[PDB]
């Protein structure tokens, strides 16, 4: 598709590390409703982010998001073992109601 | 005075569905006690204006009797519906006296209403031969002829069907969101009223 | 509590037509706003798109596969069916069912199931 993401990015745990996902000025460009959503290996995938600077209750309020001229980011302090997973980026575009995100496997060491 | 009821406020602004613009509902409000502080309990309100009387005095008035009309109208033409304004949408679908009395309310609900590729169950009239008096509701769709060539049976060339539909996104921008709009209209001080807020007599 | 199912076949032939459901416990697909779709993933890369489903019967499908997939829905039995046709060994993925929302894009995944095209 249109649409990629990083292959991976991995951080120190304990420190602020950052992942970000890239779209299109057409597609996505300055629209609304960005989401984020992390998946487990054999997990159902559960929400995280749902609009810009946004989470629902049972809040993990470590996570923060960004969204910049073209592109959306995801920061998380604090790393753990439990971070260790896929983290998908998601957003509406204009051609087709997709989303099609590579995904970025954390690692924590 | 003597009757002590709630009024249905609830039963308009928490209503899930709002009908068409070309065949708004009118719901009649009486034998109830008013009360206006859960109507601004509200706080994102995209307009609340009103005209004759002054909203930080709504609670010590009687009223002759209540009328609420509901329906959703796109966000640019949210300006269309103050007395004395024309367009495409006060001129064939809902048009106010100039005398009018009473107060607006809108508020954006794009979160509702909108659908992933658009909505088109919504209708509006685009085509009429003439503008209609305050507070009319046309419901006839026959085929309209713009030529001075007679038309029958199905539409075409100069031959148009007088209705359009809507298409709600949640990718337009600020100015296309269906807004959901309210409008009370009453009369003051000349009949036995029906419905008063609580009083001091 | 709000859970969600799939149920459907692991081996399916090339020339057979691929069917799937989910049942959905918590709500009813018939209020107004809530819609249910369908996400498949093949592995080795990432999810996909297939289908979703409104309450009042409004259907928007891929824009790829619109003359391949089918879905409809069983309110009386709380069940959401998905049709598809031409098997190819590249269909071979995980699906699920999720919950839709007009703000939220997906709200409640489920547990999906993995299915391959072989002989």
């Amino acid at each position: 598709s249109a649409l990629t993401q990083p292959a991976s990015v991995s951080g120190s745990p304990g420190q602020s590390i950052t992942i970000s996902c890239t779209g299109t000025s057409s597609d996505v460009g300055g629209s609304n409703y960005v989401s984020w959503y992390q998946h487990h290996p054999d997990r159902a995938p559960k929400l995280l982010i749902y609009e810009v600077t946004n989470r629902p209750s049972g809040v993990s309020n470590r996570f923060s998001g960004s969204k910049s001229a073209n592109t959306a980011s995801l920061t998380i302090s604090g790393l753990q073992a439990e971070d260790e997973a896929d983290y998908y980026c998601s957003s509406y575009t204009t051609t087709s109601t997709h989303i099609l995100f590579g995904g970025g496997t954390k690692l924590t060491v | 005075p003597n009757i002590t009821n709630l009024c249905p406020f609830d039963e308009v602004f928490n209503a899930t569905r709002f009908a068409s613009v070309y065949a708004w509902n009118r719901k009649r409000i009486s034998n109830c006690v008013a009360d206006y502080s859960v109507l601004y309990n509200l706080a994102p309100f995209f307009t609340f204006k009103c005209y004759g009387v002054s909203p930080t005095k709504l609670n010590d008035l009687c009223f002759t009797n209540v009328y609420a009309d509901s329906f959703v109208i796109r966000g640019d033409e949210v300006r269309q519906i103050a007395p004395g304004q024309t367009g495409n949408i006060a001129d064939y679908n809902y048009k106010l006296p100039d005398d009018f009395t009473g107060c607006v309310i809108a508020w954006n609900s794009n979160k509702l209403d909108s659908k992933v590729s658009g909505n088109y169950n919504y209708l509006y009239r685009l085509f009429r031969k003439s503008n209609l008096k305050p507070f009319e509701r046309d419901i006839s769709t026959e085929i309209y002829q713009a030529g001075n060539k007679p038309c029958n049976g199905v539409a075409g060339f100069n031959c148009y069907f007088p209705l359009r539909s809507y298409s709600f996104r949640p990718t337009y921008g600020v100015g296309h969101q269906p807004y959901r709009v309210v409008v009370l209209s009453f009369e003051l001080l000349h009949a036995p009223a029906t419905v008063c807020g609580p009083k001091k007599s | 509590q709000i859970t969600l199912k799939e149920s459907g076949p692991t081996l399916v032939k090339p020339t057979q037509t691929l069917t799937l459901t989910c049942n959905f416990s918590g709500f009813s697909l018939n209020t107004y706003g809530v819609g249910v779709g369908w996400i498949r993933q093949p592995p080795g890369k990432a999810l996909e798109w297939l289908a979703l489903i409104y309450w009042d019967g409004d259907e928007r499908y891929g824009p790829f596969f619109k003359n391949k997939v089918t879905i409809a829905k069983d309110t009386s039995k709380n069940q959401v069916v998905l049709t598809m046709t031409n098997m190819d060994p590249v269909d071979t993925a995980t699906y699920y069912c999720a919950r839709h929302l007009i703000p939220t894009i997906f709200d409640y995944w489920g547990q999906g199931t993995l299915v391959t095209v072989s002989s």
